[PDB]
């Protein structure tokens, strides 16, 4: 029943690494509630203020010559630092999907099949999962929930496939992640 | 002397007061 | 772009609230318990290769406070507008009974970061076993939450998930339940 206003303060230091640590972007946001009013991008070499709340001190960080000096060395000192500290088991983190097929345990209609192909516990979100009818990629008839996480380092993601039971068929799941040389199958007995 | 990494924060600076 | 790090934190008024963490592609590496004073690694793994030194933490906090105070006068004082969040609830992995598994209850794209959130077991509340993550950051600036529930598959349970948030007209239930 608490109607008070709320007053919101975020600062975000980011750091945006592109092949490897080759290219390093260094961004400092102050956002006031929800709207950012001061910037300092590395590949301009000053703060500016993005909306007139950050105007102010805009002005006065970039007079600061220590300050800004410090600021324009954070790719170096604070991104490819940090990207060093963490590179290990971060950029290099690595967990194989664990693939299994099954019927959704609901169905409308009844005379097709809901497959399921559920891949759970990978990483990186980066994935590939496909369907094939014997072998012939069942492009059609596939629905997917998307990339989902599940807030600790591991994705996991539903690709299901509308069927009709026939006799003689194989549907298989194959998938591809970075975390295997070859891609995942796995076939449904019908 | 095992060596220790530490995540490095950027350190925010006061806002100075409006004056006046 | 391949990889980005960013070090998030903010202070809230008058709740006092503060947080600091670091945000790896979208995954929470670290955050620094305020109330403790100590650095908490998402996976215990981390901690074994890493170090942070909170007080670090602690100080810009102190900081975003008294930067907050200016900030909120210099604005004539507007307070932030209620984003309502989007709940989602499911389950770790594909469940079969017996087979522990656990409950997630995602909570998404609000503002400000305070939000009231509970398991409930057959319309009973349950606290055992249950852990959550701190508030971690959008690119649109509001937030993301995430609640998890261990428990052992039941044909003969329901599960709730409920959201309380001041940008909500009436607290959220988000119903899940072995089918």
């Amino acid at each position: 029943g608490d109607t008070r206003p709320r007053f919101l303060q975020q600062d975000k230091y980011e750091c945006h690494f592109f092949n490897g640590t080759e290219r390093v972007r260094f961004l400092h946001r102050d956002i006031y509630n929800q709207e950012e009013d001061l910037r300092f991008d590395s590949d301009v070499g000053e703060y500016r203020a993005v909306t007139e709340l950050g105007r102010p001190d805009a002005e006065y960080w970039n007079s600061q010559k220590d300050f800004l000096e410090d600021r324009r060395a954070a790719v170096d000192t604070y991104c490819r630092h940090n990207y060093g500290v963490g590179e290990s088991f971060t950029v290099q983190r690595r967990v194989e999907p664990k693939v299994t097929v099954y019927p959704a345990r609901t169905q409308t209609l009844q005379h097709h099949n809901l497959l399921v192909c559920s891949v759970n516990g990978f990483y990186p979100g980066s994935i590939e999962v496909r369907w094939f009818r014997n072998s012939q990629e069942e492009k059609a008839g596939v629905v997917s929930t998307g990339l989902i996480q599940n807030g600790d380092w591991t994705f996991q993601t539903l690709v299901m496939l509308e069927t009709v039971p026939r006799s003689g068929e194989v549907y298989t799941c194959q998938v591809e992640h970075p975390s295997v040389t070859s891609p995942l199958t796995v076939e449904w007995r019908a | 002397n095992p060596v220790v990494h530490f995540f490095k924060n950027i350190v925010t600076p006061r806002t100075p007061p409006p004056s006046q | 772009e391949e990889h980005v790090i960013i070090q998030a934190e903010f202070y809230l008024n008058p709740d006092q609230s503060g947080e600091f963490m670091f945000d790896f592609d979208g995954d929470e590496i670290f955050h620094v318990d305020m109330a403790k004073k100590e650095t908490v690694w998402r996976l215990e793994e981390f901690g074994r290769f890493a170090s942070f030194e909170a007080q670090g933490a602690l100080a810009n906090i102190a900081v975003d406070k008294a930067n907050l105070e200016i900030m909120t006068k210099r604005s004539n004082y507007t307070p932030i507008t209620n984003v309502p969040p989007e709940v989602t609830v499911l389950t770790n992995s594909p469940v079969e009974l017996r087979e522990p598994n656990v409950l997630i209850c995602f909570i998404d794209k609000f503002t400000p970061p305070v939000v009231n959130v509970t398991w409930l077991r057959n319309g009973k509340p349950v606290t055992t076993g249950v852990s959550e993550t701190v508030f971690l950051p959008r690119e649109d600036h509001l937030f993301r939450k995430f609640h998890y529930l261990p428990f052992l598959p039941s044909t003969e349970d329901v599960y709730d998930c409920r959201v309380e948030h001041w940008g909500l007209d009436e607290p959220l239930l988000k119903h899940w339940e072995f089918d």
